[PDB]
RNA sequence: UACCUGGUUGAUCCUGCCAGUAGCAUAUGCUUGUCUCAAAGAUUAAGCCAUGCAUGUCUAAGUACGCACGGCCGGUACAGUGAAACUGCGAAUGGCUCAUUAAAUCAGUUAUGGUUCCUUUGGUCGCUCGUACUUGGAUAACUGUGGUAAUUCUAGAGCUAAUACAUGCCGACGGGCGCUGACCCCCUUCGCGGGGGGGAUGCGUGCAUUUAUCAGAUCAAAACCAACCCGGUCAGGCGGCUUUGGUGACUCUAGAUAACCUCGGGCCGAUCGCACGCCCGGCGGCGACGACCCAUUCGAACGUCUGCCCUAUCAACUUUCGAUGGUAGUCGCCGUGCCUACCAUGGUGACCACGGGUGACGGGGAAUCAGGGUUCGAUUCCGGAGAGGGAGCCUGAGAAACGGCUACCACAUCCAAGGAAGGCAGCAGGCGCGCAAAUUACCCACUCCCGACCCGGGGAGGUAGUGACGA
RNA sequence: GCGUUUACUUUGAAAAAAUUAGAGUGUUCAAAGCAGGCCGCCUGGAUACCGCAGCUAGGAAUAAUGGAAUAGGACCG
RNA sequence: CGUCGCUACUACCGAUUGGAUGGUUUAGUGAGGCCCUCGGAUCGGCCCCGCCGGGGUGCCCUGGCGGAGCGCUG
């Protein structure tokens, strides 16, 4: 197949290496992956030394950790936005790595509406139509409401994800890739960068 | 080439088996095994040429198939098997157990013992593999890999294993006043005491030994197999226990030989 | 490999195209169906005997199997008779009464030597604090210097 | 001045977002007796092939040399010399070997003709496969 | 043994060549009684090839209703032998030749902390927690009709086995840990308190694998306001305490938390044979095997440093056709322009780059020699390349394999004219080209290799025949 | 566990066998070969050599290259 | 010492896009294999409809039989 030699090009100086062999097994390339966000579909694949890779041709779900309160989670998946590399991988969608996803990650309220005492939204003076939410809020003890006082002073949201439990961020671009390793599990940011990126969602302007 | 090779031209051999030129164009070739190819002595030279208790080919195949020999505590019945280094070859039906150890000249001759020391053999380690959710591992020289070692003993250390149980009794910490053998290069079979270390991050690291008759040589580390405390060994050893005569010493040797036995 | 073939549907196909009959047969056609010609051998396998021949969990399976009388030329024939797929278990409780044993055995070996380590520890522990609260009671005195 | 790139640039060990009320900059050693220098942990560049702030570890050979040209970006070229020995004619003879070695910022003070002291490593690129461990001055002509 | 002789001239001293002289290795001529060793289609044509051969395998131990055969104690199913199918095992070694290749191959030298490894040796094999007295359905051999000019060509019907193909129990078993927290106890103040002590419930509870975080594995130092678990309790009154190993160097082996785990699936015996007794359904020893991961072994693969033949009638080259670098990715066993996307304009050279030749395979070494050196190394050992020429790919631990397959070009066979099949630079032997180089013989006994293995195989190999290379 | 250098020289490790040079042996001698010699015994199958570079370790004649002179001088507080 | 004169010899320049061979080499098409997207021949199978057996507690599974969504899915 395709080849990962060396001396099919040129020297340092310019000159040509001529050829002292033909192409060898052990110098395989393969041809690429480029999955997509659909179903969930995986081939198998053998290799060197009897081993297995798994590629990854469409993928849905993800496993998305928050890096500050040590917690992950399996999540949903829908859009692409940026991309580090192709301003046309994300026309086409695909993912890998360094590509901040926004993957709308249900939107923050699979995740956080996960026993966090708060509501968030709902332009304010409005409420939720069902009463579910306000059943956690309205349950007293004796000392476990104290107990939720200290996980309570202890504890604010950012500004700019206290705005942004609609859709669903992400800076994250799960570090593996997803056409080697299977599935695909990446990590939301907090500050400093949702600035940078932020800046590159500003100039985008097609 | 794309694969492993197989057979072993006669000439290309290590020099320490003494085969001759005639009799043939390929010698056997040494199974995997624990041992380095280079390093180690097959059976069917120990018991064909060396011990010569049988001349053809199908008779050795025709003597450990019949469950006579127990290499140091489990019968093989490999006819090429690599038998190395501290190895007690231990036959039932004369009894003749028999230790391997180097000559002092560079090769290695028939040593026997008794039975009732062929119980136990020393052992170098290698490294200390810590077996997480648990405990340290050892390895060995022969890759002897053993649990639950010692918080003491050390990466060059040297131990004296059992048989039937594989498992320690002592051991001796490398320190300038032991004993030494000199297994590999122009010192190949030479025993002394330890006199000094040297120290080369990055490269390796040498050591000088002195001969009781005032000889220092040196040689690098990866040679040395401590076997004793201070002057005293722990084991038997063959004849001579490593003088290396000079050559015109061995014309006394055997010039007087005769002129004194007969 | 390639091969040549022919195609999947019947245009020209002379040469013997082998008829299969999957339906009844109403009357009667001389050299088809005279004689019902047994099959050659018969069963084997030990789930497959024990349910087909009208038989329950707790019955026997050592008489239920086909004898077939033969015809020697000098002998009396003889029952041929296979023994195959897990019969029921006459001492195959015997590996298993083992393998469940040695089961015993290597965490009995895995249980003694891990207090023992323990033990090795015990030791070297109370040199261990013994140590510490030694030579740094000597370097207090060192430090008064 | 820091991030004209497309990407971010940041070292990937270090957590930089808990409850911020600067961050804690990653160094290691070297081994061999080479004192790190003091511009690399106060300073704010970053790179993943610096020997001191980087994923490469320092293994092999240990060289010198003389630098001779900078118009490359982040490797420079030294210039070896040694003497090849006829042994029928009683001589010798002049040769000159060069090689592309990668820089780390961390060098400010570098001129042209200054006394380089190299070391191996993995493959870095094409044809940088040394790192730059110490940089001197030349024969004086400090104004 | 650091050595010389004839020849210009009518005669002499010269620079200078020619011819003699002796080793060496190919051919050839003449002559050839005996004995031990011993080269042999490499130089032109890596140009083509009829015949016959050159790789298969079973033990007391996977499956034998192979009568082809043959136990007799049967009446509870199997004596030992013994084609075929599968499963594993190999067929990737060994041989043969030198057409390509001029910092490439190679030798010496160092790295894997940048990675994979059938088998062997040794580890590990409850760690992971909620019909099994062994489950289920098909396909060879066989029988039974065949088509086909022809081939190691193959269909259709009936049987039937598995260490194949797939399912999925029982177990040790009580529990603790981390969390959710029904609720539970106690003091005090009138309390809204801060001071304390018990606990059902649900989840979960290695390793392999992927993400994120924590400290560790820090060195000699102090003067004080809100806290209050231990000890001074003298009256606010003043002292404190607990701990894995290394490496020159780790984002290393480590420990703990939140979860993640592929239906083209990860681990947890749904194996057989020798004795084999013990105890009222119950207990050991030996083995053959088989898989996961960690070591080890034979290694293989990418790189470091230095080291080559003739030519300047080859003096400037490379670069949007990746040339030299920076960033993020893709692939791949891993490290990198190996390759895409975006930016910069650089890199080698009279210390001989670039381009061209070679009747160039490289190295260990051989012949002559005072010391220096010249010339030869196709050829039995190591290491690489290749099977007419060039590209492509399966199974498999490992091959871009050719005594394995798919196509083109060139060379080429049998045909009923519908079609089929091939590769000697494997041993012998012919054609050819040449000044130029041997028997279409015998055998597994020796040395050794393969396999399920004491037991079957091997033109590898050995012994003979030719043989005035030579000694 | 550093002592801010090369060039040069000496030592120390490391360097595939065969070959060659070389001891031993009486294949009836010899070229070869690694065996064999005494009434179950005794051995042998050695050594040396191995450039050019890299690592170690000492040497400081010779041969190169360095500091203070717009004094930003080198210590000591 | 040279011209001319007979014989013999080797290369050289040269005609017809003088000429051809063979090896290294650019722009247009481009068999064949390998990933992808679909394709669904097929054998199915359970269930989903319907019958008798039996055991079970009219229905539930267990062994022949009439039929169907192309239901589920390999
Ligand atoms: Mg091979
Ligand atoms: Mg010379
Ligand atoms: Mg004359
Ligand atoms: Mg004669
Ligand atoms: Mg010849
Ligand atoms: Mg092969
Ligand atoms: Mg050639
Ligand atoms: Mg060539
Ligand atoms: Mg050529
Ligand atoms: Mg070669
Ligand atoms: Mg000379
Ligand atoms: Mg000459
Ligand atoms: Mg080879
Ligand atoms: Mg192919
Ligand atoms: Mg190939
Ligand atoms: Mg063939
Ligand atoms: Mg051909
Ligand atoms: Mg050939
Ligand atoms: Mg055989
Ligand atoms: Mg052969
Ligand atoms: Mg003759
Ligand atoms: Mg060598
Ligand atoms: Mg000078």
């Amino acid at each position: 197949g395709i080849s990962r030699d060396n001396w099919h090009k040129r020297r340092k100086t310019g000159g040509k290496r001529k050829p002292y062999h033909k192409k060898r097994k052990y110098e395989l390339g393969r041809p690429a992956a480029n999955t997509k966000i659909g179903p969930r579909r995986i081939h198998t694949v053998r290799v060197r030394g009897g081993n297995k890779k798994y590629r990854a041709l469409r993928l849905d779900v993800g496993n998305f950790s928050w890096g500050s309160e040590c917690c992950t989670r399996k999540t949903r998946i829908i859009d692409v936005v940026y991309n580090a590399s192709n301003n046309e991988l994300v026309r086409t969608k695909t993912l890998v790595k360094n590509c901040i996803v926004l993957i709308d990650s249900t939107p923050y309220r699979q995740w956080y509406e996960s026993h966090y005492a708060l509501p968030l939204g709902r332009k304010k003076g409005a409420k939720l139509t069902p009463e579910e939410e306000e059943i956690l809020n309205k349950k007293r003890s004796k000392k476990i409401q104290k107990k939720y006082d200290e996980r309570k002073k202890n504890a604010k949201i950012s500004s700019l994800l206290e705005e942004q439990f609609q859709q669903g961020k992400l800076l994250a671009c799960i570090a593996s890739r997803p056409g080697q390793c299977g599935r695909a599990d990446g990590y939301v940011l907090e500050g400093k960068e949702l600035e940078f990126y932020l800046r590159k969602i500003k100039a985008r302007k097609g | 080439a794309r694969g492993p090779k197989k057979h072993l031209k006669r000439v290309a051999a290590p020099k320490h088996w003494m085969l001759d030129k005639l009799t043939g164009v390929f010698a056997p070739r040494p199974s995997t095994g624990p041992h380095k190819l280079r390093e180690c002595l097959p059976l069917i030279i120990f018991l064909r040429n060396r011990l010569k208790y049988a001349l053809t080919g199908d008779e050795v195949k025709k003597i450990c198939m019949q469950r006579f020999i127990k290499i140091d505590g489990k019968v093989r019945t490999d006819i090429t098997y690599p038998a190395g280094f501290m190895d007690v070859i231990s036959i039932d039906k004369t009894g003749e157990n028999f230790r391997l150890i180097y000559d002092t000249k560079g090769r290695f001759a028939v040593h026997r013992i008794t039975p009732e020391e062929a119980k136990y053999k020393l052992c170098k380690v290698r490294k200390i593999f810590v077996g997480t959710k648990g405990i340290p591992h050892l390895v060995t020289h022969d890759a002897r890999t053993i649990r639950y070692p010692d918080p003491l003993i050390k990466v060059n250390d040297t131990i004296q294993i059992d048989l039937e149980t594989g498992k320690i009794t002592d051991f001796i910490k490398f320190d300038t006043g032991n004993l030494c053998m000199v297994t590999g290069g122009a010192n190949l079979g030479r025993i002394g005491v330890i006199t000094n270390r040297e120290r080369h991050p990055g490269s390796f690291d040498v050591v000088h030994v002195k001969d009781a008759n005032g000889n220092s040589f040196a040689t690098r580390l990866s040679n040395i197999f401590v076997i004793g405390k201070g002057n005293k060994p722990w084991i038997s050893l063959p004849r001579g226990k490593g003088i290396r005569l000079t050559i015109a010493e061995e014309r006394d040797k055997r010039l007087a030989a005769k002129q004194s036995s007969g | 490999k390639r091969k040549s073939v022919r195609g999947c549907i019947v245009d020209a196909n002379l040469s013997v195209l082998n008829l299969v009959i999957v339906k009844k047969g109403e009357k009667d056609i001389p050299g088809l169906t005279d004689t019902t010609v047994p099959r050659r051998l018969g069963p084997k396998r030990a789930s497959r005997i024990r349910k087909l021949f009208n038989l329950s969990k707790e019955d026997d399976v050592r008489q239920y199997v086909v004898r077939k009388p033969l015809n020697k030329e000098g002998k009396k024939p003889r029952t041929k008779a296979p023994k195959i797929q897990r019969l029921v278990t006459p001492r195959v409780l015997q590996h298993k009464r083992r393998r469940i044993a040695l089961k015993k055995q290597r965490t009995k070996k895995n249980k003694e030597e891990a207090a023992e380590y323990a033990k090795l520890l015990a030791k070297r522990m109370k040199e261990a604090k013994e140590k510490r609260q030694e030579q740094i009671a000597k370097r207090r005195r060192l430090s008064s210097l | 001045d820091i991030q004209t790139e497309r990407a971010y640039q940041k070292q990937p060990t270090i957590f930089q977002n808990k409850k911020r009320v600067k961050l804690p900059r990653y160094y290691k050693n070297i081994g061999l007796g080479f004192k790190t220098p003091k511009e690399a942990i106060e300073g704010t560049y970053i790179d993943k092939k610096c020997p001191f702030t980087g994923n490469v570890s320092i293994r092999g050979r240990i060289l010198s040399g003389v630098v001779t040209k900078m118009k490359m970006q982040r490797t420079i070229v030294i210039r070896r010399d040694y003497l090849h020995y006829i042994r029928k004619y009683n001589r010798f003879e002049k040769r000159h070997k060069n090689m592309s070695v990668h820089l780390s910022p961390c060098f400010r003070d570098v001129q042209i003709g200054d006394i380089v002291t190299v070391g191996e490593c993995r493959p870095l690129s094409k044809t940088v496969r040394f790192n730059v461990l110490k940089v001197t001055k030349a024969a004086g002509t400090k104004k």
